[PDB]
RNA sequence: CGGCCUCCGAACGGUAAGAGCCUAGCAUGUAGAACUG
């Protein structure tokens, strides 16, 4: 019935490897650092724009 | 609609088996008259016999008392118009779509009021059982109800299925026969019911004891007695019927003579006694004397 | 042209012994699927499908378990690429049910009251032999 | 249990119906019709299984 | 060293209403079928 799967990690380590190109190359958070979700919250309940968020 | 336990028709309609088996579809279709819907029972009545359905509406079979998939009466198994004339029956049934539709719907609600034991309505007050709708009901079984139709192909000789074919690989009766046209609706209301109408024809061969002329001949001729007839015995026999005026059994005939004080005494005890009369076992013949 | 196969791999050694009579079966089940619906009937047009079907399986159930002469691994390979049918062998496994016809008429939910259909009745509990082509697969009597 | 059929038998019933004008078949008619209440479930049922483009 | 980029189309609302006749369609696949000294 195809629940629960359970891998070894040369596995996963070249699975990693095959989906390398449609994945982001960032280890952490700080990037999101007023891009998150609070953030457009708070910009959403103020009715400001953060320059590349949303309306 | 009507959501019920069983169908109610003719044991010649259940079939000859002591163990059925029916199957409930609810609303399964609208009666032929009163196109209400009502749940269907199907019923396999034998081996090679057509699968029987029940056919009328609850209210509707309820109503008139027939077998609510042979169409034919409960009690004697005869046909609406002849049973109803018999028991000297005028009924007032519905034929308007407008009335039809509330008088089945009244009807419903009267056998709501019914308590599923005796027929609703005028339909019971008439119960003078009529020895003439006695005499004219099958006495036996007609499972004939049962067999099956003509198979068109057999009858130009196409029929290559075998015996697999669900009807009966006879010689058809050319349509004239009128036994043939008798639509649900004809022989629900019983009117120009050929069928019931050969009945009638029949009813009329059927003999019973013409009266003779002079109104003082009130000497009814018995025959078929025998040597173990007793003259008191035939006089218990024809003695709450009325003064019997005069006994003459003559043993060398095998006859006897009743003479009859009353008029309507002597013509009701003939008529009654007439091909029914049995009295230790002997079929007595009730006639007119001359 | 063939059953196209899906698994891509070599069938077993033993598959080409069994590959000319399993194909006749096959393009003669395909004249039989395109044999079109004359005045023929609607419920006896699918009868030499499960003809056919049964003739498959029990083919293949004679080339392992009769006579022993298929590896099990061509035998599974068999099963998958549709050659076989599993559940009609893992029926024909039991006691009674030799001869089945097919899958369906020991279905009982198919029938009205939960029972098998006259197929699977023995002819000696009739003993009047009225001829009984059973609905579902047409057959005479199977067991 | 319920067991499964071979393909053969729904390719030639629908194969056989053709498109539903021929007398021979006549009360599918309505049950035919019935069934389009619920074709919007046939069709979200086909497109989620649709074949990925590594299989053939 | 800041950036700021809508809208996309369809139905009704106008070209009448009928009474009749004619003729394929369309529904059923029915029920039940004889009686004597
Ligand atoms: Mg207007
Ligand atoms: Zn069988
Ligand atoms: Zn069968
Ligand atoms: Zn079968």
């Amino acid at each position: 019935t195809y629940q629960r799967w359970q891998f070894t990690l040369p596995m996963m380590s070249t699975l990693y490897r095959l989906a390398n190109q449609l994945l982001t190359d960032l280890v952490d958070d700080n990037y999101f650092y007023l891009f998150d979700l609070k953030a457009f919250f708070t910009s959403k309940a103020l009715n400001m724009a953060i320059p590349g968020g949303p309306k | 609609w009507e959501d019920a336990d069983f169908p109610i028709l003719c044991q010649t309609c259940l079939g000859e088996n002591p163990y059925i088996r029916m199957t409930k579809e609810k609303y399964g279709k609208e009666c032929k008259i009163c196109a209400r819907p009502f749940t269907v029972f199907r019923w396999c009545p034998g081996v090679r016999m057509r699968f029987k359905k029940t056919e009328v509406c609850q209210t509707c079979s309820k109503l008139k008392n027939v077998c609510q998939t042979c169409l034919l009466d409960l009690e004697y198994g005869l046909p609406i118009q002849v049973r109803d004339a018999g028991l000297s029956f005028k009924d007032d049934m519905p034929k308007s779509d407008v009335n039809k539709e509330y008088y089945t719907q009244n009807m419903e609600r009267e056998i709501s009021n019914s308590d599923g034991t005796r027929p609703v309505g005028m339909l019971g007050k008439a119960t003078s059982t009529s020895d003439m709708l006695l005499k004219l009901a099958r006495t036996t079984p007609y499972y004939k109800r049962n067999r099956p139709h003509i198979c068109s192909f057999w009858v130009k000789g196409e029929c290559k299925r075998g015996e697999e074919c669900p009807y009966r690989h006879e010689k058809p009766t050319d349509p004239d026969d009128p036994l043939a046209d008798q639509n649900i609706k004809d022989r629900y209301y019983g009117i120009n019911d050929p069928v019931a109408d050969k009945l009638l024809k029949r009813a009329s061969t059927m003999p019973r004891l013409d009266p003779p002329e002079d109104k003082t001949i009130t000497t009814l001729y018995v025959g078929g007695l025998g040597d173990t007839i007793t003259e008191t015995d035939l006089r218990n026999h024809f003695y709450q019927f009325g003064e019997i005026r005069t006994i003459t059994v003559v043993q060398r005939q095998q006859c006897a003579f009743i003479q009859f004080a009353t008029r309507q005494a002597a013509e009701v005890a003939a008529e009654k006694s007439f091909n029914k009369l049995i009295v230790n076992g002997r079929r007595l013949n009730v006639k007119w004397g001359r | 042209m063939p059953k196209v196969k899906r698994s891509r791999k070599a069938p077993p050694d033993g598959w080409e012994l069994i590959e000319p009579t399993l194909d006749e079966l096959d393009q003669k089940m395909r004249e039989a699927e395109t044999e079109p619906h004359e005045g023929k009937r609607k419920v006896e047009s699918l009868w030499p499908i499960f003809r056919i079907h049964h003739q498959k399986t029990r083919y293949i159930f004679d080339l392992f378990y009769k006579r022993k002469a298929i590896s099990r691994e061509l035998y599974e390979y068999c099963i998958k690429e549709g050659y076989a049918d599993k559940n009609l062998i893992a029926k024909w496994k039991k006691q009674g049910y030799e001869n089945l016809c097919c899958l369906r008429c020991i279905q009982t939910r198919d029938t009205n009251f939960g029972t098998n259909c006259i197929c699977r009745v023995p002819k000696s509990k009739l003993e009047v032999g009225r001829i009984i082509e059973c609905t579902h697969c047409g057959c005479r009597g199977c067991s | 249990q319920k067991e499964d059929m071979p393909p053969e038998h729904v390719r030639k019933i629908i194969r056989d119906h053709g498109d539903m004008t021929n007398r021979k078949f006549r009360h599918d008619k309505r049950v035919y019709l019935g069934a389009l209440k619920y074709m919007p479930h046939a069709v979200l049922k086909l497109l989620e299984n649709m074949p990925m483009p590594w299989e053939q």
